[PDB]
């Protein structure tokens, strides 16, 4: 099965009441795993299985690193905004990351947003920065002058990252690397007199990646979605519907098929 | 650039009237973070209400979860109140 590990960083300048000015949280697929912000001061697990696999010496280590990481996102949003002649709260962004593929294969992902837009994205094959504007030109600019530093990068995308999501896997296995069967019916109702609304609905599933279409007499097709929501307990729920008809449902290895 | 957050009212399982259950409310894509967020019964505020720490999407905007147990009954009315900066005033959502 497809995993992926990703590490987020959120800056806010000048913020509000409540507001912290530095948040950095990382996921393994969709489970928090790490927290830490400028309020605490302190790197914690947002996972049981985080938590009893990693000695207290790992918190206290990464403690440091945030708090420098925090004080290093500060000075790069103060100039940012000195780049783009900014005053008031403005917000940055940066999220890390590798996936696992299910044939093997691995991704990594390295970008940059302000104010909650694309601002730079790294090219780790050719070891290169993507500026959007003239002034993520100007910070590529200087980025890319550090050799040393990209190929860093490409290192930890493609190793280390990799490395850290299997001992996180392993860790988490019991959750991670489990499957929760999807719950689906579909039902028939006349809505508009002589308009017959299909609903496609499923629960109960864990993980959340799942596949729902609609086909005609076993051949393709206006589809309504409902996004992949969780539940509170650990699954989710989706459903898909249109106005012989059967309902398509493809989770972890199984089809299954709802005729109407 | 600031999103508007996307409110979603529903129950943990398909619900049933005297059936205990779990009412959520998922608040998602919106940017900048800050956001208030409440689960009201019959016009108020809902004491024991959890919730999930601000996360992250890959898109850059923020997405939350809002939960608590609750017994539905047909009398009873539920909904989800949010206030954030694309707001002029907190928007209520009825659970449906
Ligand atoms: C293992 C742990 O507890 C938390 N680690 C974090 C982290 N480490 C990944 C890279 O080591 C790092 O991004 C580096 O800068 C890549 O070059 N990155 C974060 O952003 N926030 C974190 O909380």
């Amino acid at each position: 099965r497809t995993h992926s590990l990703r590490y987020f960083r959120l800056g806010v300048s000048d913020p509000i009441h409540g507001v912290p000015e530095f948040i950095s949280v990382g996921y393994v697929d969709s489970h928090p795993i790490t927290t830490y912000d400028s309020v605490t001061r302190q790197k914690e697990p947002r996972a049981p299985w985080m938590a009893e696999n990693l000695a207290p010496d790992h918190w206290e280590r990464y403690t440091q690193l945030l708090r420098g990481w925090q004080q290093m996102f500060k000075v790069e949003l103060k100039r940012l905004q000195r780049h783009y002649n900014h005053s008031g709260s403005h917000t940055y962004q940066r999220m890390i990351g590798c996936e696992l593929l299910e044939d093997g294969s691995t991704t990594g992902f390295l970008q940059y947003a302000y104010d909650g837009q694309d601002f730079l994205i790294f090219n780790k094959d050719t070891l290169s920065w993507l500026a959007v504007d003239n002034v993520a030109h100007t910070i590529k600019q200087a980025w890319e002058a550090n050799q040393h530093e990209l190929l860093y990068q490409k290192n930890w995308l493609e190793e280390e990252c990799i490395a850290w999501l299997k001992r996180f896997l392993e860790y988490g296995k019991d959750t991670l690397q489990r499957t929760e069967p999807p719950l689906v019916r579909v039902n028939r109702k006349e809505t508009f007199p002589g308009v017959t609304a299909l609903f496609c609905k499923a629960h109960g599933f864990y993980p959340p990646e799942i596949y729902m279409t609609w086909m005609k007499n076993g051949e393709e097709i206006e589809i309504d979605y409902g996004d992949i929501l969780p539940s509170g307990d650990g699954t989710y729920q989706a459903w898909a519907s249109i106005e012989l008809y059967s309902c398509h449902v493809e989770h972890s290895g199984v089809h299954m098929v709802l005729q109407v | 650039i600031q999103r508007t957050p996307k409110i979603q009212v529903y129950s943990r399982h398909p619900a049933e009237n005297g059936k205990s259950n779990f009412l959520n409310c998922y608040v998602s894509g919106f940017h900048p973070s800050d956001i208030e967020v409440d689960l009201l019964k019959n016009g108020e505020r809902i004491e024991k209400v959890e919730h999930s720490d601000l996360s992250f999407s890959k898109d850059w905007s923020f997405y939350l979860l809002y939960y608590t147990e609750f017994t539905p009954t047909e009398k009873d009315e539920y909904a989800c109140r949010v206030n954030h900066v694309t707001l002029s005033q907190p928007k209520i959502v009825k659970w449906d």
